[PDB]
RNA sequence: UGGAGAGUUUGAUCCUGGCUCAGGGUGAACGCUGGCGGCGUGCCUAAGACAUGCAAGUCGUGCGGGCCGCGGGGUUUUACUCCGUGGUCAGCGGCGGACGGGUGAGUAACGCGUGGGUGACCUACCCGGAAGAGGGGGACAACCCGGGGAAACUCGGGCUAAUCCCCCAUGUGGACCCGCCCCUUGGGGUGUGUCCAAAGGGCUUUGCCCGCUUCCGGAUGGGCCCGCGUCCCAUCAGCUAGUUGGUGGGGUAAUGGCCCACCAAGGCGACGACGGGUAGCCGGUCUGAGAGGAUGGCCGGCCACAGGGGCACUGAGACACGGGCCCCACUCCUACGGGAGGCAGCAGUUAGGAAUCUUCCGCAAUGGGCGCAAGCCUGACGGAGCGACGCCGCUUGGAGGAAGAAGCCCUUCGGGGUGUAAACUCCUGAACCCGGGACGAAACCCCCGACGAGGGGACUGACGGUACCGGGGUAAUAGCGCCGGCCAACUCCGUGCCAGCAGCCGCGGUAAUACGGAGGGCGCGAGCGUUACCCGGAUUCACUGGGCGUAAAGGGCGUGUAGGCGGCCUGGGGCGUCCCAUGUGAAAGACCACGGCUCAACCGUGGGGGAGCGUGGGAUACGCUCAGGCUAGACG
C-alpha cells in the first residue's frame, strides 16, 4: 500500500525528515517513489517545511495513505484545505 | 521496441526455425578500431517459407522454445550463399585446428 | 595543539624575523637583532647550498609558523584555496588572513597572534554579537569584529586598544576604537599582505 | 518454544484437505466428461461436463482454483469435449457448449 | 585547472634493464605515548559451535467456551437455573507471520548493469467507478468422557458458535466453448449455450461506522523474455540426447523442453564452445594529469543463502531464517521404544585470529503489523556505552623578561649552544563548583463543526538534568619518528667487520655525521612510527604511450584457409560516423551556491554536469553496401 510518510536523513541529534511518497514495504530510508516535501523538526531556518502540495493531491488522488504526522505536515500546508 | 535484427538464414535443417546469421559492428572499447562480432539466431519460421541464403529481419518475439526468441519478419533479399559460404567454410576449418588441422 | 615552546628560535631558523610576540619583536631583543643566526650547537657555522627542497620547506615553515598554525590545518587551508578559482597562492593567504585570532590581532585587539588565539579562546572575542571562541573561525566580509563587553574592562584589552589609539589598521579592515568593534570588509589580496614569503614556492612544496 | 502462531500450520492443514478434495472431484468429472464424449455420448457427456464446469468455477470462489486457472480447465474441458464428440457427436443437451 | 623524480651494473661514459624509495588510501593491526568534544565507525578469520534474555504479533467492534470472583433474578427454604459484571486461559475465525533485521556460503549466470518486450502474466491492503448482499443446510475445536505414552505428544467418542464450510436464488457483471466484426501472436466488441457472487459486526441504533460479494480502472509491488556489458587459464579443443527443433498433452498467473509421449536429426564452438580456477553484481570507492588500475566494508539498489541436501503445504504473495516433512551431521532429553534443537536477528559465550564493542536505555521521535479506537507488539529504530579506528574542532597558556642564571653539551679554553627557554612579574582562566535548563512534540484522541475543510483542548520524551545560558574559578598532559645519500636535520663519547643498522646503495675491521648514548637539530603533534594490502612513481603490458641489426625480442622458408587492411570516377542505400530534440541515466556520493550546529567535521536546500542506451527528425565528407564506369595495382 503505497504511502506518504516521512524518511529519516537528519543525521545524530539532528533529524531531517523528507515526506516521501513510498510503497509501504520499503525501509523508512529506502528506494522512495517520489520526494514530495521536506521538514525540520526543529525549526532551524525560516523554511522549515514545503510540501508540493500540487503533487501530494496526486498522490492521495491515488490510495496514497499518509503517516499520521505525515499527514499533520501535509494539512499544515493547506494540503487538504477545501475552502 | 521489440529489437529487429537482419541476417542470413545459414542453416535450413530445422522444422519451422532457421538460424539467421545477424552480424553486429562496434568500435572496441579501448582500442577503438571498429571491429565486427556476430550471433546466430533461431528465428521461427512457421511456413518453412524462407530457405537457405536469403537475408531476413528478424524481430523479438514471445518464447516459442527453449533457445528461440525470435521470428522471421521479413525477407530483405532473396538468395546469396556467398555469405552461408562464410559461415560453412569458417565451421570447416574447425574441423581441424586440434590434433590434426585444416587444409588451406 | 598550536606549537607552544621557544619562539623565536622559529625567527632565528626562520632567517627573516616572525612577529610571533608583538611587543619586544621591536625593541631590540628580537634577537633577530644580533643572533640573525639559526638555533642548536651549530647556528654559527657556514650554510651549504640548500636544496630544491630545502627551499620549498623552508618557505611553507615559515609563512606557516607565521599565523601558527597545525601543518594539518594549514595544509587542508592550501588544498581548499587549490580548488577554489583564483590564483591558488593568493586564496591561500586570503584565506589565512580569515581566521578569526588573525583579524583579532590584525585589529590590535591582541599584541601577537597567539595572544589573539588566547582571546578567542577565553571568549572575549564577538562576531556580530555572538560570542565565537573558534581561533580557525573563518571571518568573512561584511562581520563585525567586536569585543566582549564584559572584558571590556580587561586591563589588557584596555592596554592593546589603547595604543591602538592612531595606528592604522589594514585597507580590508577598519576598527572602531570607541566601542573596540572593527569590520572585515574584504579578502585581503596579495598585494595588501607584506609577509616575507614567496608563495610560488608553498605552492610547489605541495606539488612534490 | 511455543510461538503461537503454530495455529497456522494447524490451519494450513485444514485448507489442505479441503482444497484437495475439491480438486479431486474436479478431475474426476472431467475425465468422466471427456470419457464419455470421447466414445460420443452427446447428452450426458455434455450433462457431467456442465457439473465439472461448475465445480471448476466454484473452486475459484474460494482459494482453491482460483483466477485463470478455472479458465484453463474450463477449455481445455470444453475444446476436449466438443471435439471429442466429433464422432458423430450432434451436441444434445448442447449443455455448456454454444450452440 | 592539469603531469617533479631519485638511488643502484663502469676506472669513467652513453644506452638498455630490473630492483628500490619519496605520495595517497585502509572496516586495519602491532609498538612507544595518550587530555577533552562532535560526527562517524568497529569479527576483513571458523557460512565454526552456541548457555541465558529479548528479537511478531494483534483483533472481545467475527464466534463460543473453561476456570476464579462479585451483584441482581425465577426459588418459602432446598435442588436446579436465568441475567449483568470483573479477573484469567487458551480455542475457533481474521489480518500480519513472504516486510523489517542477518549474512555473502554458493553463483561467471539474464545473477548483476543498462535499455527494451509482455497480444504471454500476477498484485493482499490503498484509491475511483458500477452493481449487489435473498433463503436454507453442515462440520470441527474449545468443552465433556474414555484410551496410549517416560516424554514430546497422541488416539477414539459426544456437544456447539461465527465474518468457518456447503447448497439454492438474484447475474450488475465476469468465465469457457462456438460464430461474427474490429484489431493484430492470447488486444477489444458482440450473439446463442453453459458456468460463477456475497457476512456479518457496532452503535451518539430508521441511520452512521466497520466489514462482505462481482466486475472495470488506477496506484504500488512482482514473474517471465530479449539486445548490449560483466575476471584468469587453450599446459581446458572439441561439447551435446531433453541434446536442437517439431506435433499433441501436462503444468503455471504466464511464455518456454519447464515436464511428458510421438516425430525429425538437430544444437553449440577458435567472435573460444566444453572444462579448470577465482568471485555475489551495482550506485560507488581508492589512486591517477588523464586513459587506466585496484576495489565493492559502512549507506542505497538488486541477487543468493538461513547447520548440509531434497520436497511440498497454506496462501495475493514463500518454496517460507525465529512454518512443515524426509535424509545427513552435530547437540541435548530419554523408562532405549522415542523425542528436542539450529543467533549469517540484538546483546553475549566459546573457538579460530594480529584483530573487531554493551547480555545498556527507550518506544519519546521516524517507520512497520494488528485494531473503529483507546492501545498492544517492534534488539526496525532513536539514543547512551566501550575502542585515538577515521574525520573535524580544542587545551597543556598569554605578555614581559640577561648581551643573557644554574645544570647539561661542545671549545681552537677566548668562548659557543640549549635560549626568552627558565626563575620571576603581571594578565586571561580548560578542568572544576554553583544556579537556570532545551529544541526534538503534535498529532492519533476529545469538543464545536457533518467522524470532511476549518477551529479549540488534552496526553506524551530514552537521550537528560545532557546541549546551551549566567555566576564563580585553577597556569593546568606531550609525545613519536627521524638527522650518510634519495631527504629537512651534526657534533662529542662509547664500540672496533664485534655489538649492531639496513628500504635500496650500503655502514661497522681505532678520527664512524650510517652501530649504541648524549648534546644539539629537523618533522609531525594526542599522536607518532611499523607491518600488510591497493593505486602512484612504472611510457616497466605503452589506447593515451613502448619495442625486436649487435641490449629481451623476426617465425628456417614457402604455399595458402579464416581474418585484418583496400586504387580512380559516378549513382542509390544511410549500417558505421556526425547533429538536433526527447526519454532514461533513482536516492546517496562527486561539483557549485546558500544555509543549520559558536567553526569545522557532519547535515539541510537549490542548481549544474553525466558516458551509455531507447524514440523521432536531419547530414553524407569519410568507412560500409549496392550498382555503373576506369586503367595508374595485379594478372595475361
Ligand atoms: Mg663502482
Ligand atoms: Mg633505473
Ligand atoms: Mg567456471
Ligand atoms: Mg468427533
Ligand atoms: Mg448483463
Ligand atoms: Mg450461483
Ligand atoms: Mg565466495
Ligand atoms: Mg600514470
Ligand atoms: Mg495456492
Ligand atoms: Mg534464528
Ligand atoms: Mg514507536
Ligand atoms: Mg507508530
Ligand atoms: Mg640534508
Ligand atoms: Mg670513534
Ligand atoms: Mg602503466
Ligand atoms: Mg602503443
Ligand atoms: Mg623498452
Ligand atoms: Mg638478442
Ligand atoms: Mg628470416
Ligand atoms: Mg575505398
Ligand atoms: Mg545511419
Ligand atoms: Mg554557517
Ligand atoms: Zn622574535
Amino acid at each position: 500500500m503505497v504511502k506518504i510518510r516521512l524518511a529519516r536523513f537528519g543525521s545524530k541529534h539532528n533529524p531531517h525528515y523528507r515526506i516521501v511518497v513510498t510503497d509501504a514495504r520499503r525501509k523508512r530510508d529506502g528506494k522512495y517513489i517520489e520526494k514530495i516535501g521536506y521538514y525540520d523538526p526543529r525549526k532551524t531556518t525560516p523554511d522549515w517545511l514545503k510540501v508540493d502540495v500540487e503533487r501530494a493531491r496526486y498522490w492521495l488522488s491515488v490510495g496514497a495513505q499518509p503517516t499520521d504526522t505525515a499527514r499533520r505536515l501535509l494539512r499544515q500546508a493547506g494540503v487538504f484545505r477545501q475552502e | 521496441p521489440k529489437k529487429v535484427l537482419t541476417g542470413v538464414v545459414v542453416s535450413d535443417k530445422m522444422q519451422k526455425t532457421v538460424t539467421v546469421l545477424v552480424e553486429r559492428q562496434f568500435p572496441h572499447p579501448l582500442y577503438g578500431k571498429v571491429i565486427k562480432r556476430s550471433k546466430k539466431y533461431l528465428a521461427h519460421d512457421p511456413e518453412e517459407k524462407y530457405k537457405l541464403g536469403d537475408v531476413v529481419e528478424i524481430i523479438e518475439s514471445r518464447p516459442i522454445s527453449k533457445r528461440k526468441r525470435f521470428r522471421v519478419l521479413r525477407l530483405v533479399e532473396s538468395g546469396r550463399m556467398d555469405l552461408v559460404e562464410k559461415y560453412l567454410i569458417r565451421r570447416q576449418n574447425y574441423q581441424s585446428l586440434s590434433k590434426r588441422g585444416g587444409k588451406a | 595543539g598550536r606549537y607552544i615552546g621557544p619562539v623565536c628560535r622559529l625567527c632565528r631558523r626562520e632567517g627573516v624575523k616572525l612577529y610571533l610576540k608583538g611587543e619586544r619583536c621591536y625593541s631590540p631583543k628580537c634577537a633577530m637583532e644580533r643572533r640573525p643566526y639559526p638555533p642548536g650547537q651549530h647556528g654559527q657555522k657556514r650554510a651549504r647550498r640548500p636544496s630544491d627542497y630545502a627551499v620549498r620547506l623552508r618557505e611553507k615553515q615559515k609563512l606557516r609558523r607565521i599565523y601558527g598554525i597545525s601543518e594539518r590545518q594549514f595544509r587542508n587551508l592550501f588544498e581548499e584555496a587549490s580548488k577554489k578559482k583564483g590564483v591558488t597562492g593568493s586564496v591561500f593567504l586570503g584565506l589565512l588572513e580569515s581566521r578569526l585570532d588573525n583579524v583579532v590581532y590584525r585589529l590590535g585587539f591582541a599584541v601577537s597572534r597567539r595572544q589573539a588565539r588566547q582571546l578567542v579562546r577565553h571568549g572575549h572575542i564577538t562576531v556580530n554579537g555572538r560570542r565565537v571562541d573558534l581561533p580557525s573561525y573563518r571571518v568573512r566580509p561584511g562581520d563585525e569584529i567586536a569585543v566582549a563587553e564584559k572584558s571590556r574592562n580587561l586591563e589588557l584589552i584596555r592596554q592593546n586598544l589603547e595604543a591602538m589609539k592612531g595606528r592604522k589598521v589594514g585597507p580590508w579592515l577598519s576598527l572602531d576604537v570607541e566601542g573596540m568593534k572593527g569590520k572585515f570588509l574584504r579578502l585581503p589580496d596579495r598585494e595588501d599582505l607584506a609577509l616575507p614569503v614567496q608563495e610560488n614556492l608553498v605552492i610547489e612544496f605541495y606539488s612534490r | 518454544r511455543n510461538l503461537s502462531a503454530l495455529k497456522r500450520h494447524r490451519q494450513s492443514l485444514k485448507r489442505r484437505l479441503r482444497n484437495k478434495a475439491k480438486k479431486s472431484a474436479i478431475k474426476t468429472l472431467s475425465k468422466k466428461a471427456v470419457q464419455l464424449a470421447q466414445e460420443g455420448k452427446a447428452e450426458e457427456a455434455l450433462k457431467i461436463m456442465r457439473k465439472a464446469e461448475s465445480l471448476i468455477d466454484k473452486a475459484a470462489k474460494g482459494s482453491t482454483l482460483h483466477k485463470n486457472a478455472a479458465a484453463r480447465r474450463k477449455s481445455r474441458l470444453m475444446r476436449k469435449v466438443r471435439q471429442l464428440l466429433e464422432a458423430a457427436g450432434a451436441p444434445l443437451i448442447g449443455g455448456g457448449l454454444s450452440a
